[PDB]
Order: C-alpha cells, then structure tokens, then sequence
C-alpha cells in the first residue's frame, strides 16, 4: 500500500551546494536493469 | 486523481512499522515519473486518490503514471547539475554536480557520484534551465563506498 | 510453470473461478493484453511472475522478462486464433484478418466476436509464430465487435 | 492476487471451422488504449 505528497517545486537553485566528482567508468547493464562494473 | 501539480513527491509505504520513504517521483504535466524498483509497477495512492502505471520497463528502471513519459529533457555531457535530493523524513535538498560518465556498450550514461540513504530513489536530476533530465536511484558503487547513480532517462 | 504455451488468466476473486483474459508463454516471458491484469502480479500456482514491460495505449504487458514476440502478418495469408474461451476447450480459428487504418499506419485485424475472458488469445500465422493478441478493438455501426491484432515490439 | 493455467500448445490446427469477415476500417487510437473510428 503505496502513497504520495508533494515534496517541493522542481527549480534549479542559482547558488547551490557544489560538489561530487565525475567518474568515466566502464559499467555494464543486465537483462534486470542492475548496473556493474567492467575491470 | 489527487494533486498533480506540477513538483516532487514523496513515494511513502505503510507496509512497515515507521511510515518510510521508499522512493521520490516527479510529477510533470498530469504524469508521475518514478524508479521502477521503488513502486515495482504497483499502483500508488494520492488522497482518495489512486494513479495505474501507464507504461513501465525493468530494464530501464522506469515507470510512468496516468500517462506517457514526459521527460525529455537530456544532459549536455558538459555542465553541472543539481540532484534534487529529497531523503526520508528530510526536507528537499539540491546538490550541484559534474555527471561523470557511465561508459556502456550500447553509448555512454551521465552519472552522478553522489550517495544517500536507501529512500532517496526517483529523486530528478536538473540542468541550469530547471528541466529535468533524469532520475537517481539505479547505479553502483566503487571501491570506496560512495555511490555513483547513473543519470536514467526515458523518451518522451 | 515455466513451460511455454498459451495459458488462461484467473482469479478466485468472484463467486467462484473468474478467467479475467488469456495470455502466452514463451522464453521464459509471460504475455497478455494490459486490460487483463492491469499490470499486476500473477501467481502460477507455485510460482509468482512480475511484471516486467508495460504499454497502456499498445494495451500490452510482459512478464519475468521483454517482450518476446516480434512475428508479423504478411498482409496476405490466412491466420488461425486460438480462441481460449471461459471455460471451454481451446480452439483454432482461422480466417483472413481486415485492416485497422490509423494516422500511424495500418494495423490487421480479425472480424471473430469472442467474450471476455478471451482477451490476450493467441493470433497466430501459418508457421504457428504469434503475431498479435485478441482482444483490443472497436464496435462497427451494427454492434458487432472487431478486434485488432495487437503485436508488440521486441 | 491472480494467477495463471495452462490451456494448451500454441500451435496451427490444419482442421478449423473459417468464419469471420475481413473489413477494411479507418480507426484511431487514443492515449487510453481505446480504438475508436473516423
């Protein structure tokens, strides 16, 4: 038994928290959606 | 149908104990967009108050609600974005990023290397133009634990 | 049951056994019409089946897996559905299937008037191969019920 | 919950009753999965 309520507007914020890195990975994606690292 | 304005929502479950957030889900133009893997095409309630899936896909780890994808917007492989973090009993958060890249065989995945508790799946990734050009939730973790979402995307 | 074929969709739900629609098995991949389950779980007895692909306006879903079925009327030869009636024994029809023209293209479809619960019947071409659903379709001016042969994509 | 039985081989029966006849109609499909005609 599932339900939803609004949680905030959808706005991108012009002074915002940066941070987070950006990783090229060579990944791999299954019949089930999962995604998985390629060595 | 209940409220469908426009905005972010909280997938919620009475299923256990504490009222817990299992998902995030944005609602665009009558249609609300969520993981797969949150609702696992289950029906959802909104007040009194019911949304069917409309179109789903496991492999894609998408699903919609009452409608169509409306989702259309994409990265530009170049700019940063903000995840629109909304995580269990906590307020809406935004995160600016730069999306790394999920190199695939079939093209390569934007990805944002950004970890948050299990609950925080369907939260919309946004560009400097406040469109939405993903979802977060489905991805990986690396050698350190962090986790490293993929940016996932439909077509409209 | 993992075995392939075409299997009848019920549920104990009313007075007693309700077939709600018909669907096919086939690698491993369960597929009905969207109408008949409303993309919910299906039990097989000792087995459970989750829904996998869904389309609401295509009026098909898929399960344990995408969807399989890719074969397609030639426009030209005869077809045979296998009609799985509530509660009767499976049968082949055959006839030669009309048209559906839409603004997206032209689409077959079978002149056999069939009742609920038949929905999600195999269409099949002279190789056997399933290339449509029974089940979705229109009234015409008499009030006689046509239905398209719905196929999914692969 | 619903469940499934099996029915039988999907298979051609060379030996079947014809009937039916094969109109040729402009439809359309609306975004419900509703066809409807022109």
């Amino acid at each position: 038994d599932m339900y939803i309520e609004r949680a905030g507007d959808i706005t991108w914020e012009k002074d915002a928290e940066v941070t987070g890195n950006s990783p090229r990975l060579d990944v791999a994606l299954d019949e089930s959606g999962d995604f998985s690292l390629v060595e | 149908k209940g409220e469908t304005t426009d905005g972010v929502y909280r997938v919620m479950t009475r299923r256990l104990l504490g009222s817990t957030q299992v998902g995030v889900g944005v609602m665009q133009e009558g249609v609300f967009h969520t993981m797969w893997h949150v609702t696992k095409g289950a029906a959802l309630r909104s007040g009194e108050g019911r949304l069917d899936p409309y179109w789903g896909d496991v492999k894609q780890d998408l699903v919609s609600y009452c409608g169509p994808w409306k989702l259309d917007a994409a990265w530009d492989g170049l700019s940063e974005v903000q995840l629109l973090a909304v995580p269990p009993g906590e307020r809406a958060k935004n995160i600016q990023t730069l999306p790394g890249i999920f190199k695939t065989k079939d093209g390569d995945i934007g990805a944002v290397a950004l970890d948050y508790p299990a609950g925080t799946s369907g939260s919309p990734i946004l560009d400097k133009c406040g469109r939405v050009i993903g979802l977060y939730g489905n991805g990986v973790v690396i050698k350190n634990g962090s986790y490293v979402s993929a940016i996932t995307q439909g077509k409209r």
